[PDB]
C-alpha cells in the first residue's frame, strides 16, 4: 500500500532506493504459478509502470 | 552625549533605508511564505491523499 | 477490489463527469488544489460548529414540548434521538412524527425506526 | 480488537476533566455525572467531546444509559475494538 500511494501521488522519483526481500515456501506443484512474480507484475501494472 | 547623537542620526537615517526597501523585502517575505506552505509533513499528506 | 459493478456504468453522464474530474486531477497544478483544500477545511470546521450548536438547541426545544404532551412533569429528552441527530440517521419524516408523537403524548422513549441509506440513481444509457 | 483500556480511561479522564472544570484526581473512573456537576443538557456536550476526540461514533441505543465514567470508557473502548470488521 505505501508503494502504491507514493508511486500515485509522483513521490517515487525522489526516494531513495529501496531493497526488499519476498519469500514463499517451496514450490512443489504440478503447476508452474509463482505468486511472488504475479504479486509484482499486479503492482507494475495497477500502477501502469 | 555626542556618540549617542551620531547613533540617533544612524537609526533615522536607518529607518529611511529600511523603508526605501520595503516593497522589494515585502514581496520577499511573501515568496518565503510561499514556497515555506509547500516542504512541511502537512503538503506531504495531502498529496498522498490526493 | 470492491467496486459494486454499478460504479462502473457508462452511461453518457459519466463521460461529461470525466471531464470536470480529469480537469481537476490533471489540468490543475497541485499548489492551488492545496491552497484550496486548506480553505475548504477552515469552512467545514466553522459549519460542524454550527450545526452542533443546533442541535443542542433541538433538545431543548424537544424537552420543552415533552411538558405540553405530558401535561405535568416529564422534562427530560433523548439523548439517542440527539446523537442520531448529529450524525445524520433521521429522515425529515420521522422528525415531524417525533415531534406530534411528544406533543400529543409525551413519550420521550418512542424513536422512529432508522433512516435506511440512498441508493445510486440510474436511468438507462442517459444517467 | 484487543484495546488498551488503560489509555482509553486515562484519556476518557482528562476530556471529562477539561470539559466540566475539575482537576483529575476528583474524576475517579467510578464516579457518577451527576454528582460531578454534570446535567443532562451536559451529559450531552460531554459525549459529543468523547467522540470528537476518538473520532468513532458511538452506539446510541447503549449511549441512553451511560452514567458512570466507567461505562463511558467501556463504549468507548467497544467501539474501537469493532473497527475493521
Ligand atoms: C502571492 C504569492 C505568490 C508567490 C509566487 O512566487 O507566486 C508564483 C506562483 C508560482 O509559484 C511557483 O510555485 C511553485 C510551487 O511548487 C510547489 O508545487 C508544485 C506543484 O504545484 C510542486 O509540487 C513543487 O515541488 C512544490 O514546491 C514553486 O513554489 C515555485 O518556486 C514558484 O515559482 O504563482 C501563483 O501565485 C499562482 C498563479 C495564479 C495566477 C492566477
Ligand atoms: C422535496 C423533495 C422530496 C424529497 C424529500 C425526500 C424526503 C424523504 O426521504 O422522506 C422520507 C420518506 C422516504 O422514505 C425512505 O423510503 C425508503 C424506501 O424507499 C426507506 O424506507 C428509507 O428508510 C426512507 O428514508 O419520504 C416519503 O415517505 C415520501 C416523501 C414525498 C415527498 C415528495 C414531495 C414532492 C411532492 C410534490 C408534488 C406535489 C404534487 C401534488
Ligand atoms: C448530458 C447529461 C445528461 C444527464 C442529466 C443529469 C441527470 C441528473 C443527475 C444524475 C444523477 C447524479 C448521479 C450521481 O450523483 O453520481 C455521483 C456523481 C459522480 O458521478 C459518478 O462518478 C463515479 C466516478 S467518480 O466519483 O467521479 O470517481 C462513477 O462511478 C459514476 O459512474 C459516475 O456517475 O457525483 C456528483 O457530484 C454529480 C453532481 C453533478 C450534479 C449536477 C447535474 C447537472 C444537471
Amino acid at each position: 500500500g505505501s508503494l502504491v500511494c507514493q508511486i500515485y501521488s509522483g513521490l517515487f522519483n525522489k526516494q531513495i532506493s529501496k531493497n526488499i526481500l519476498l519469500v514463499n515456501p517451496k514450490t512443489t506443484s504440478n503447476n508452474l504459478v509463482d505468486y511472488n512474480v504475479l504479486l509484482i507484475q499486479a503492482l507494475a501494472g495497477e500502477t501502469e509502470m | 552625549p555626542l556618540t549617542r547623537a551620531v547613533l540617533a542620526v544612524v537609526r533615522v537615517r536607518e529607518l529611511l533605508r529600511a523603508l526605501l526597501l520595503l516593497p522589494f523585502s515585502a514581496v520577499g517575505g511573501a515568496v518565503a511564505a510561499w514556497q515555506g506552505l509547500f516542504n512541511s509533513q502537512r503538503y506531504e499528506n495531502f498529496l498522498m491523499s490526493e | 477490489t470492491d467496486i459494486p459493478w454499478a460504479e462502473k456504468r457508462w452511461t453518457l453522464f459519466s463521460t461529461v463527469w470525466y471531464l470536470v474530474q480529469q480537469l481537476r486531477f490533471v489540468g490543475t497544478p497541485p499548489a492551488l488544489r492545496y491552497v484550496a483544500f486548506l480553505g475548504w477545511r477552515a469552512l467545514m470546521f466553522q459549519v460542524y460548529a454550527a450545526h452542533k450548536a443546533l442541535v443542542l438547541w433541538q433538545c431543548k426545544l424537544d424537552a420543552g414540548l415533552a411538558r405540553i404532551g405530558s401535561g405535568g412533569a416529564t422534562a427530560t429528552f433523548s439523548k439517542t434521538m440527539a446523537l442520531r441527530r448529529l450524525h445524520w440517521r433521521n429522515s425529515p419524516l420521522a422528525e415531524a412524527l417525533y415531534a406530534l408523537n411528544l406533543y400529543k403524548t409525551g413519550r420521550v422513549h418512542l424513536l422512529p425506526p432508522v433512516a435506511k441509506p440512498i441508493p445510486r440513481p440510474t436511468f438507462f444509457w442517459l444517467f | 480488537a484487543a484495546v488498551d483500556k488503560a489509555k482509553v480511561l486515562e484519556d476518557v479522564r482528562s476530556i471529562i476533566s477539561t470539559q466540566l472544570g475539575t482537576e483529575l484526581e476528583k474524576v475517579a473512573p467510578e464516579a457518577k455525572f451527576v454528582d460531578l456537576g454534570a446535567d443532562s443538557l451536559d451529559t450531552v456536550e460531554i459525549m459529543m467531546a468523547l467522540e470528537e476526540k476518538f473520532e468513532i461514533a458511538l452506539e446510541e441505543e447503549g449511549a441512553e444509559k451511560i452514567a458512570t465514567v466507567q461505562d463511558a470508557a467501556d463504549m468507548i473502548a467497544a467501539q474501537i475494538a469493532a473497527k475493521g470488521n
